């Protein structure tokens, strides 16, 4: 059924599966017109597919051409993001299809489950825990093949770069929510944290910087205290 | 006008006809109902007095046979049989009349509320929702299940009525899941008119006999068949002028004969709101909208 922390370590195990966050797809700017009313504009989004066990990210760029000429694009976009989905799932050799989607908005069941009738032994699942996954958009370099595409194009990552050389997925995944949740929480901080050290870069082919085991220690405090920081502040306390 | 003879009556029950019920009691000397319309099916239907579990009952048209109820102490219901003997039959209908040992089939002569009820009910139809080819009449009761439930047991004593499912391939063209998903048009006119019932009426009589099920046996399964068959028109954005005309008189007549104290196990709050306010047809049926309206504004 649903996906919860009674059931967290069921995402690190060898049933393949992916989640697909949505929050991206439909982006807009929204602005004043010269008779004074308001108007949306879009911008390039994107799909966030992830297998948690092994950092693989399928990246699909939505490029604006995909609103034009469209209605009700809010609800377009729950059937545009299960529509990629499923022909990102049906481009798999069968021993890579997943087993389990997991959808972080249930608003998103109904459009992959329709789109996925083909595929009655995948799971479509929601899950109660808040992943900060729309917050991808904040890593420079997943926010800059985005914007820079002119068509529709998928782009493929490891979002873990080479961690699980030296820590297993349930580490590797908590690293990546929080440092996702840093950068949803107060973004310019957590790149302050990430890149204040000009002695440490990221590699060209990598998302994050290079950090030794220690680093990695002190830069996991320091967006735990960011977090624990704006959650003061936010409230008061 | 014919006639349902009862062999005797042994144990106290409460007699259904139609829209019409009466009391028994234990060996009372009832001897059948008389005045019973012709042009119509029917349906003769029991709860016993002593057991309130199974209600069961029989579909039945008196063009197709002579028909009487007889008492099965060993199964402990009453049966429905047919007499092949024409003659004999006759007479004995005639002995329990002189001796006023019937009910009368009680019509008020404005009333056209069973006519309203089964417009589309043919007894052909029920004899293939309701398999049992060695009898011209239908048995059913409250516990019978769909073939749509037994997927999801014993097939011989199942309701067939028509699968009807949102979330599979029949309902959605691949290529076309967003479209057919939120407007159930392809689904509705070319998979069950065209395809399945080949017409509005064959439609409308099943969706008809579904609510007479729910409605007199309390059956489930009925009650799903009943909602799933108005969903699927009220969510179909394009529906020929004359089927939403008849479904408003439909539904009028449904929602005026339930008993007001079933309204809570036989409407369903999610399916009406849905239909009423929300779907394409929300402005549609202005006829059951007023009734559910003034009757059951709790449901709303
Ligand atoms: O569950 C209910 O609240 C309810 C209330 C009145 C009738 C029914 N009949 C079965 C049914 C019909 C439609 C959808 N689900 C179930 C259900």
């Amino acid at each position: 059924g649903a996906m919860n922390s009674s059931n967290y370590a069921e995402l690190f195990n060898n049933d393949i599966k992916l989640f697909v966050d949505d929050t991206n797809v439909y982006r807009v700017t929204v602005h004043k017109t010269f008779e004074g009313n308001v108007a949306t504009k879009a911008i390039n989004g994107c799909i966030f597919t992830l297998n948690p066990k092994t950092g693989h990210l399928f990246l699909k760029i939505i490029h604006t051409s995909v609103w034009a000429g469209q209605k009700r694009l809010s609800q377009l976009a729950k059937w545009k993001t299960a529509e990629e989905v499923s022909a990102l799932v049906r481009s798999l050799p069968k021993e890579e299809q997943p087993k389990q989607i997991i959808v972080t908005r249930k608003a998103m069941l109904d459009p992959l489950e329709v789109h996925m009738l083909d595929f009655p032994n995948i799971a479509i699942r929601p899950t109660e825990l808040r992943l900060p996954f729309s917050a991808a958009m904040s890593i420079d370099k997943l926010s800059d093949v985005v914007m820079k595409a002119t068509e529709p194009q998928m782009v493929l990552f490891n979002i873990y770069d080479d961690w699980l050389d030296r820590i297993s997925s349930y580490t590797a995944f908590s690293r990546l929510t929080l440092l996702l949740r840093a950068l949803k929480t107060n973004e310019e901080s957590a790149k302050m944290i990430l890149l204040s050290d000009p002695t440490i870069t990221i590699k060209s082919y990598h998302l994050w910087p290079s950090f030794t085991d220690e680093q990695w220690i002190t830069i996991e405090s320091q967006m735990r205290d960011l977090i624990l920081t704006e959650y003061g502040r936010k409230y008061n306390v | 006008m014919n006639t349902v003879p009862f062999t005797s009556a042994p144990i106290e029950v409460t007699i259904g006809i139609d829209q019409y019920s009466f009391n028994v009691k234990e060996n009372q000397p009832f001897h059948g109902i008389k005045d019973i319309p012709i042009g119509h099916v029917h349906v003769i239907h029991f709860q016993h007095a002593d057991n309130s579990s199974m209600r069961y009952g029989y579909w039945f048209d008196c063009r197709m046979g002579n028909f009487y109820i007889q008492y099965d102490p060993k199964d402990g219901l009453y049966k429905m049989m047919e007499e092949r003997d024409g003659a004999k039959f006759e007479n004995i209908v005639h002995n329990f009349k002189e001796r006023q040992m019937m009910v009368s089939y009680p019509k008020i002569d404005e009333d056209d509320t069973w006519y309203n009820l089964t417009e589309f009910v043919q007894m052909d139809k029920i004899r293939k929702i309701v398999r049992k080819d060695e009898n011209q009449f239908s048995y059913v009761d409250s516990s019978m299940t769909t073939v749509q439930e037994n997927e999801l047991s014993d097939p011989a004593h199942s309701l067939n009525y028509t699968v009807i499912n949102f979330k599979s391939r029949e309902a959605i063209r691949p290529g076309h899941e967003m479209e057919d998903f939120l407007d159930k048009s392809y689904y509705l006119n070319t998979v069950m008119l065209q395809g399945i019932f080949k017409n509005s009426s064959n439609y409308f009589g099943e969706l008809q006999f579904a609510f007479l099920n729910a409605m007199f046996f309390g059956n489930y399964g009925s009650s799903l068949q009943w909602h799933a068959m108005i969903e699927l028109i009220c969510s179909s954005a394009t529906v020929p002028k004359h089927m939403l005309d008849k479904l408003d008189e439909i539904l009028y007549y449904q929602i005026k004969t339930l008993p007001e104290q079933y309204s809570d196990i036989l409407l369903n709050e999610r399916v009406w709101n849905i239909c009423l306010y929300s779907s394409f047809q929300k402005n549609s049926l202005h006829n059951t909208e007023k009734i559910m309206e003034n009757k059951y504004p709790e449901l709303l």
